[PDB]
């Protein structure tokens, strides 16, 4: 699953 | 007071100020104050870890100025080093899902960083994919933010000492803190263990990915947390409770907070600041509650979150 | 080694640091040193003047906690006053055309401000009519920021002496900044002229919109700059002389010092420190050049500057 | 003309 970091 | 002359803008990261919060706190419960890392010259907390990660490289002989670097990065990590490498004399080039906006991928080029896009259907997984091919065939330097020992050292060096000479003579009765790398829970959580050793550790993390609780990984919203696993950065012994925040409640406390208090933070500052009320409604009047806000609103104006 | 905790957000406007370039300055030519005006909390210079302002209002009695303020802006003023209403408890009213962007209207909001859209056709002049018949109607205080003397003022009790105490000892030949008020170089530059009775004081506008050197007014991209007439804010006898600057020339400027020094600033950024570079090399080794850069090049993300 | 201030 996406992160943003 | 302002600083004295500086010959490299890197020079003036840290030393971030904080702020105790007025109105969307009870009077009877516990003062809660937040330190803004976005005062940091890139505008956000991996400021420190971009320059951390760097300098330790270079004590180390990995790397010298002309050299590449490369980090699989969607968030403020890329732009904290983007920002750095610029300063210091470095290339960079970060691999990212072609799913990024043309606003990120302008900041990042505007520092002369190169971008490298992965298929949007492969998510992280094809970024880290890219990132370690290029590394391999070309000889960048990953720096490896879940991973580099740098980036919760700097932490334990600048983040909490500032907040240790920020809070002299009070105690510091919880600190809370979001978890994306886990460098700041981990550096800034063992320096204030030390001096307040009857303080309250808090991680933070998504109730969409509670990973530290014990859930399974799941899509979430709240930018900067919820990595999906337990990073290498993350000291996993530091924290005494964990607290679950979900996308929506995030969202409504930085919007309450940018209205009420002039404070104008990210998605993750929210879920921060809605623990640490929670958490000082659980302390009552007297105590004191500390939490830092990662980045600033307006890297945000293109999310749900100010739209 | 940081600030004491403070009540307000506001309490940390001020004190911004300065850098020293590197790399966009050759050796001989004088040093030129740049004053980050964007590392005030609210992101750019007009962070001191919205404070200015307001705090001249509410110690005089016009305002009070729950008032409302009116301004036509299209720029960081309107930011700055937006920032500073929701963190001293003042509602807030901006005219501006219909023309101003989504990401722009969305940032003002989210300080809780109240957005009145003037025709697009009408420009600048639309939003000051409108601004002017809610203030008759409606009793809101204006501000005014081209005619408060608290505008020039602010510069002369904070920035100026700012750059006195950091430049102890140092002799500064010249300083430069780009009129849009012109509160910055006023007040500024009354402080220094005290201090080094041989410096010059150059102001900086657009080549295209040339109303300080007897030009007419003419459409630019210098944004913050060539307000297309002489404010009542600005003091015409403060400057020794006038550095015009093309609409490319900045935008380049600004490109190569976020890649080469790792300073990210707006396009007036540009225009001030290719102005200072200018007057760098007229001086040569051995000077000290001093300029300010109003506002951090983020803001900008969907002009053409980093497009 | 427009300004942005």
């Amino acid at each position: 699953y996406m992160a943003y970091i | 007071m302002a600083q004295k002359p500086v010959d490299n803008i890197t020079q003036i990261i840290g030393g971030t100020p904080v702020v105790k919060l007025r109105n969307v706190v009870d009077d009877n419960a516990a003062d809660v104050y937040v330190k803004l890392e976005y005062q940091n010259p890139g505008g956000s907390v991996k400021d420190r870890i971009a320059l951390a990660m760097i300098e330790k490289a270079e004590r180390e002989g990995k790397i010298k100025p002309g050299d590449t670097i490369v980090e699989p990065t969607s968030g403020n990590t890329g732009i904290g080093l983007a920002f750095v490498c610029a300063a210091k004399g470095y290339k960079a080039v970060f691999t990212m899902p072609e799913t990024m906006s043309q606003e990120r991928r302008n900041l990042l080029k505007a520092y002369g960083a190169e971008l490298v896009l992965t298929p949007g259907s492969e998510a992280m997984k094809g970024a880290i994919k890219k990132a370690k091919e290029l590394k391999e065939e070309h000889g960048y330097f990953e720096p490896q933010q879940f991973e580099n020992p740098a980036n919760p050292e700097v932490h334990e060096l600048t983040t909490g000492p500032e907040l240790l000479q920020q809070f002299e003579g009070k105690t510091i009765d919880a600190f809370l803190a979001g978890v994306g790398t886990g460098g700041t829970l981990s550096g800034v959580g063992k320096v204030l263990k030390k001096e307040y050793p009857n303080i309250e550790i808090v991680a933070i993390e998504p109730e969409a990915s509670p990973v530290l609780s014990g859930g399974e990984p799941g899509p979430h919203k709240l930018q900067g947390l919820g990595a999906g696993f337990i990073p290498g950065t993350l000291n996993t012994e530091i924290y005494d409770s964990i607290i679950k925040v979900g996308n929506d409640t995030a969202m409504e406390m930085s919007r309450r907070v940018a209205k009420e208090e002039g404070i104008l933070a990210g998605i993750s500052s929210g879920a921060a600041i809605y623990a640490a009320i929670q958490k000082a409604k659980e302390l009552g009047k007297g105590k004191t509650v500390v939490t830092v806000l990662p980045s600033n609103g307006e890297r945000y104006l293109s999310t749900p979150l100010y739209s």
